[PDB]
């Protein structure tokens, strides 16, 4: 960073926050500035300006080598507020809050004003999580800012790492002008959970299409505080320059900890659960900025993912109920529903997008507008066999599913629950129909197939599908004969076998079978 | 003539300034760039401007020096159809689909190209010829060669597998 | 008088900024410019909340507090934040200050009033007790809103406020020969853009003709001293259609809670204890000045809908309960009323207005609206047994007035036009006339044959017989197959 | 019936101590 003027001496210090007495002549630093504190004649370190007291003191929130600050130390100002490197070329890479990149471009201000009223527009292009149960019922647009709650095991992580993994598929193959840039920003998180996802990125291609940002635990709560916001000034670039882009929070319960020392030890006044003021206001103007821009600006986008920890399913804690209500809804995680088998364990009825309608594909609006209408019934019906009954059971066994599912692949499968060609078929084997029709296929095995051009195999035709959908002319004679040859082969070759197999060593190794199938789609 | 966008204010229709440097191309990734940079500088993609992004996809090859993975010129292609017809509200005209055609003659995936004739036959009429015989030789192409379709569909062999 | 009084800034925390002036402090609630130049890209304002002794006055600050060193220049305004007035503000958009955030030019103007103005006497209250139809159901029969009522939308997090507000728009702004304010109190700037477009398609504000809306926003984005006065510029503005112009004004507040939660985050940093909850001590004395203010004067007449945040789904929270005392009808929307799926999720026995009296409205409309509160209140009775007993264990005419009170669960429902994305389906406008013969049929059992379904999300007596109609039409041929 | 009261009667005591700790937390920011 630059320095300019020497504003003062470091007097006191306690962890990671200090305050300073001005230099003679009391220049007086800018407020939320960086300042660089002299810890050796070659060495600086970092800090941000929280407090300018009556008295000529100044509030510092220290960042950088913090072991090495001491009482005394000089203190150059920068006069500025925090800019960081930002652009195409920091993609693939880890990086603090300050900018400096973590061992394994112009720049912006963190500290910006969100687009106003005339500026954004309504959010139109879909953002696939590549999950049936949330694309259906829970999606999002680009541009939204949809919320992940739940316990400690729910699997809050997993879904978002995901939803930026299941860009990969479309981001190779479409236009970069359309591509869903990840922006991972790790808030408190442990150190080895970071290199894992690392990992898990890059071996999905990702790292192409995604940064990193991260602040761990080790490090302090100044970095943890500022983390989030680092992570959307990255993201805006793209959305400010006509392109669309993702931001996952992980999470901002670790962040509102990290405000709240902060807070605490400089002696701003304490209110519910020992949080400062203006906490709310800190999450706030952090989720405003993602937005979607208007045709006049670009039309892009930054989608947000903030993540919120509760503890024991209780959503009055005064952080949950922040966030809540400054987010377009939830995607709830529930801890009995993921000991229970349903995984991803989204509770559909505490789960809720408020601008889900618009934000659909036109071919996915098709189908999951039904959805709604056969799970509301289904689940009246269970408290209290009918079509319904029937075809909401296998809806709830399709929901399942550990790596995300792709475009074709989800929407067929839904689509031929939705007309009912798995009502024949028993609610244990859907995932062994599912894989089926996925990855193999009956019709072409077995002899009679005779289509001209829809089959599972060419995942091509997903981008047709999601022009004219599937109910219309082009596509829907050819699909249902897809569909019929796949139930009646099914039916009667592969599903003949479980009233047959009641034995032992061949019930295990249905199991087993079984077992498998629900992990891949 | 003069247009308005969708709160009202005043549009650059000026065009043919970016259609230009669509036709500079080299390879396809650069036409995103440039369509990119029409709307920054509140100057929505034209009818033509879509037409001549299309151009750029089949004659090119895909994103530049190096090669992506599952590249795809008809997924690029379809995505761009997906864009002008139900987020900026423009029906393609005949030109638009001519140029899918080619791409699925060219790279020999026939089974799209019956797709898509189907489509142009129904939607856009048009004239549906010169490639339909191109299409329809590719398809004979996979028949008298070896066989048609991947060898993991084929198989037939069934019960406890994967 | 203190014109251009210079003052420097004495202490900065947060958004709360202290000002030395050397001839003697301004008075309360004066704006002031900071004049020093700074790396900003926007100005600063801010307005005295309190003094500290003769030379010093606290403010809080309505832009962000960035860049801001000690000692800056700093300079009075005249008096309070001016906002401006008239048939020009109409069409356009504001902000907490009065500047024009839509970049349509400069507005027209010739007026500015203070945002900090004195509640109404005693001696200007007036009582015009007459039913505004909603053409909503479980509103218009059993909290029916009156002319020139306050009237608050309480309820949690995504449970129908802001769907409520903005059908009401639909269903009684657009044909309304008055104008109208909407308070975007620290609510979501994404939501400010559609209300904005769905009003330019509709034609009530328009551009190059005539318009009947102002739109003044201080959104989340903001800072506490925005989100705080901003609530008080638009009340301006209706007050001046109001008491000048004297009209019958609409007002929407959404959100009067982001009023409340914004004076709490000002208030720690001001050096107050906090009182209940963490709220500012003055929570009862900040609403107290602000909704008192909105009222029908013996000059005009202010109609104001307010949406009320109910945090946790804690009604028993300072917040809302303060905020129910003022209130004229009172519409209280629950969450598991909302999942069960109701909508709109207004639960009616919590719910209450001041004209469901048979003076005011007429004898049949409160005979009809007592007995489907009394029926539902005997039905959650009855509920409580069933999940106990069983529903063979009932007696023969608690079976019926189960038949009944589950179809007026249902018929208590209603589809939306604003939300035709949401419902699937278009929406209903049903007349107050319909709402009472429809209501009063069912309890009499004329309707006990019809099915329970066919109530479910319809509108009148007309389109419950033609879903019944269509349930009767594909049950038989479903039979027959 | 027992068991829940028992908790009521431990939220309603734990409730008013932690009411009373943020309050005075809060005066004692204040001096
Ligand atoms: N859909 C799923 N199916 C199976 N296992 C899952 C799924 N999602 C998450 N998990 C597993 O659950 C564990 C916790 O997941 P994580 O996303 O870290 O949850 P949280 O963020 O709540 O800690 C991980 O070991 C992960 O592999
Ligand atoms: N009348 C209604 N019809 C359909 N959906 C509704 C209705 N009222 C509320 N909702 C549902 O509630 C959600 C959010 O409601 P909203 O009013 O925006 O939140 P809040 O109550 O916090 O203002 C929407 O996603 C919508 O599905
Ligand atoms: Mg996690
Ligand atoms: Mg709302």
């Amino acid at each position: 960073f630059k320095t300019t003027e020497m504003i003062g001496y470091v007097h006191s210090i306690d962890g990671t926050i200090a305050t300073l007495i001005p230099a003679p002549g009391n220049p007086g630093v800018a407020y939320n500035t960086i300042i660089q504190i002299q810890v050796s004649p070659t060495t600086f370190a970092a800090g941000l300006v929280f407090n300018l007291e009556k008295d000529g003191r100044i509030g510092i929130i220290l960042m950088d080598n913090i072991t090495e600050v001491q009482s005394g130390q000089k203190v150059m100002a920068t006069g500025q507020l925090l800019h960081i490197p930002v652009g195409a070329g920091v993609l693939g890479k880890v990086v603090n809050p300050l900018g400096h990149e973590v061992p394994v471009s112009t720049l912006g201000k963190v500290d910006t004003g969100a687009p106003n009223i005339v500026s954004r527009s309504p959010v139109n292009y879909n953002l696939l999580t590549g999950f049936k149960a949330v694309d259906t019922m829970i999606p999002i647009g680009r541009g939204q800012r949809e919320l992940i709650v739940g316990d400690r095991q729910t699997g809050k992580t997993s879904i978002a790492v995901s939803t930026i993994i299941n860009q990969v598929r479309i981001n190779q193959q479409i236009l970069s002008k359309n591509a869903v840039i990840s922006i991972y920003v790790s808030i408190g998180q442990r150190c080895s959970n970071v290199a894992r996802i690392h990992r898990l990125l890059q071996s999905y291609g990702a790292l192409r299409y995604t940064t990193v940002m991260a602040a761990t635990a080790a490090e302090p709560a100044g970095l943890q505080y500022l983390a989030p916001y680092a992570g959307v000034t990255m993201g805006e670039y793209f959305m400010n320059r006509g392109r669309h882009c993702l931001c996952v929070y992980d999470d901002l319960s670790k962040q509102a900890v990290a405000y709240r020392q902060i807070s605490l030890l400089l002696r701003r006044p304490p209110g519910r659960e020992a949080y400062p003021g203006d906490v709310f206001y800190l999450h706030s103007r952090l989720l405003e900025r993602a937005a979607m821009l208007s045709p006049g600006k670009g039309g892009g986008s930054v989608t947000a993912l903030p993540i919120v920890e509760t503890l024991s399913n209780d959503v009055t804690a005064y952080i949950v109920t922040n966030v809540i209500s400054i987010t377009d809804g939830q995607i709830y995680l529930d801890t009995k529903l993921f000991t229970g088998g349903q995984r991803p364990a989204v509770n559909i009825g505490l789960s809720v997008s408020r601008v889900g309608s618009s934000a659909q594909n036109a071919a996915m609006k098709g189908v999951a507008g039904k959805l709604k209408g056969i799970l509301a019934e289904y689940r009246k019906l269970a408290a209290d066999q009918t079509i319904p009954m029937i075809r909401g059971a296998r809806f709830v066994a399709l929901f399942n599913q550990k790596q995300p599912s792709y475009f074709m692949n989800a929407i067929v499968s839904l689509y031929a629950c939705l007309n009912g060609y798995l009502d024949d078929v028993k609610v244990q084997y859907v995932k062994f129909y599912e894989y089926l029709l996925v990855h193999r296929d009956l019709g072409i095995m077995y002899g009679t197939a005779k289509n001209k051009f829809f089959y599972m195999y060419v995942q091509e035709l997903n981008y047709l599908i999601r022009f004219f959908t599937l109910n219309s002319p082009i596509l829907h004679g050819e699909l249902e004969e897809m569909l019929k040859q796949h139930t009646h082969l099914f039916l009667q070759h592969y599903q003949s076998k479980m009233n047959a197999i009641k034995s032992e060593k061949d019930v295990k190794a249905l199991k087993n079978l079984l077992y498998s199938c629900k992990r891949a789609v | 003539a003069k247009k308005y966008d969708l709160f009202g204010y005043e549009v650059d229709t000026n065009t043919a300034p970016w259609i230009e440097k669509i036709k500079k191309c080299k390879y396809y990734d650069e036409a995103g760039e440039v369509l990119v940079n029409m709307n920054v500088s509140n100057c929505p993609p034209d009818i033509a401007t879509y037409n001549a992004t299309l151009q750029c996809i089949y004659q090119s090859p895909s994103k530049q020096s190096t090669p992506v993975d599952n590249e795809s010129k008809f997924c690029a292609m379809m995505d761009l159809l997906e864009e002008m017809q139900h987020r900026n509200r423009l029906k393609p005209n005949e030109e638009s689909w001519t140029w899918v055609m080619k791409e699925c003659v060219k790279s020999g995936q026939f089974r799209l190209g019956y797709c898509i004739q189907q489509v142009m036959e129904t939607e856009c009429k048009g004239c549906p010829a010169d490639l339909v015989k191109a299409n329809e030789a590719n398809a004979q192409k996979a028949k008298t060669e070896g066989k048609e379709h991947p060898g993991h569909l084929s198989q037939q062999a069934g019960l406890f597998d994967v | 008088d203190h014109k251009g009084r210079v003052g420097h800034v004495s202490q900065v925390i947060g958004a709360v900024v202290d000002v030395h002036f050397a001839d003697g402090v301004p008075p309360v609630l004066t704006a002031l410019d900071v004049v020093d130049k700074l790396g900003r890209d926007e100005p600063l304002t801010l307005e005295i909340v309190q003094h500290l002794d003769a030379h010093t006055g606290r403010c809080i600050a309505m832009q962000t507090t960035d860049l801001l060193k000690l000692k800056a220049k700093v300079v009075s305004t005249g008096g309070n934040i001016s906002v401006p007035v008239g048939r020009e503000t109409l069409g356009r958009i504001f902000n907490v200050l009065g500047d024009a955030i839509d970049q349509r030019g400069p507005v027209g103007e010739k007026l500015r009033m203070p945002i900090h103005a004195v509640a109404p006497k005693l001696a200007d209250q007036a009582a015009e007790d007459a039913v505004l139809t909603t053409g909503i159901k479980v509103i218009d029969l059993i909290l029916p809103y009156c002319k020139g009522g306050k009237i608050g939308l309480f309820g949690g997090a995504g449970v129908g406020k802001t769907v409520i507000i903005m059908e009401l728009i639909n269903n009684v702004a657009k044909g309304h020969g008055g104008f109208s304010v909407f308070a975007g109190v620290g609510e979501r700037t994404r939501e400010g853009t559609d209300l904005y477009l769905e009003m330019m398609q509709s034609k009530v504000i328009d551009l190059k003709g005539e318009s009947k809306c102002v739109l003044v926003y201080g959104q989340m984005n903001e800072p506490p001293g925005a989100r705080a006065r901003v609530a008080q510029s638009a009340l301006t503005m209706a007050e001046y259609f109001r008491d000048v112009e004297g009209q019958d004004v609409l007002l929407f507040i959404d959100n009067i809670f982001r009023f409340t939660q914004a004076n709490s985050e000002v208030s720690a940093l001001l050096g107050r204890i906090p009182a209940a909850v963490g709220y500012q001590p003055t929570l009862a004395e900040d609403l107290g000045q602000l909704q008192e203010r909105i009222t029908s004067t013996t000059k005009g007449s202010i109609t104001s809908v307010q949406a009320v945040y109910v945090p946790a789904d804690d009604i028993t929270d300072p917040a809302p309960a303060t905020t129910f005392s003022h209130l004229d009808a009172t519409t209280v929307l629950d969450r598991a009323v909302a999942e069960s799926g109701i909508y709109p999720a207004v639960n009616p026995l919590e719910c209450a207005s001041r004209i469901m009296d048979p003076d005011v409205i007429s004898v049949d409309h409160y005979n009809v609206a007592q007995d489907v509160v009394q029926m539902l209140t005997k039905y959650r009775e009855l509920q409580d047994i069933i999940a106990v007993l069983g529903i063979d264990e009932l007696s023969e005419e608690d079976k019926l007035i189960v038949d009944r009170a589950r179809k007026l669960v249902k018929f208590l429902s209603q589809p939306f036009q604003v939300a035709e994305v949401f419902t699937g389906m278009t929406g209903h406008y049903v007349q107050l006339d319909d709402t009472i013969d429809s209501f009063s049929g069912l309890l009499m059992g004329t309707y006990d044959q019809v099915p329970e379904m066919a109530f479910y999300m319809v509108g009148g007596i007309n389109s419950v017989l033609e879903k019944a109609k269509k349930m009767a039409e594909e049950a038989a041929e479903l039979e027959k197959m | 019936q027992q068991r829940t009261s028992s908790l009521y009667n431990k939220t309603r005591q734990f409730g008013i101590t932690a009411a009373l700790i943020e309050i005075l937390s809060a005066m004692s920011s204040l001096e």
